[PDB]
């Protein structure tokens, strides 16, 4: 017995995208010669750490 | 360790202060201003 099956397949691509994105920041502060300030703006997210 | 003890955590409007005062009344302080809402958006059910 001498024979052969064979064929191919294909698949067609036409994808096409863009991104943009901007930011700015503008945080301001004070504080005195000699001490310090912190500033936070934002959030907190639980973590689940133990020793 | 391991992987039990419940604490309490403080949210809403908190407020401290510590002030110190000069004979001109010049005012020199610490200030802690802290304003915290929950958050349904990053909560955890754990």
């Amino acid at each position: 017995n001498f024979g052969i099956i064979t064929g191919v397949l294909s698949t067609i691509n036409f994808a096409l995208s863009n991104g943009d994105a901007y930011l700015i920041a503008n945080p301001q502060l004070s504080a005195r010669s000699g001490g310090r300030t912190d500033f936070l703006a934002g959030g907190q997210v639980p973590i689940l750490q133990a020793l | 360790a391991a992987g039990q003890n419940v604490t309490y955590k403080d949210y809403g409007i908190k407020l401290e202060f510590e002030p110190r005062v000069d004979d001109d009344n010049n005012v020199s302080m610490r200030v802690l201003a802290d304003v915290s809402d929950i958050d349904p958006a990053t909560s955890v059910s754990l």
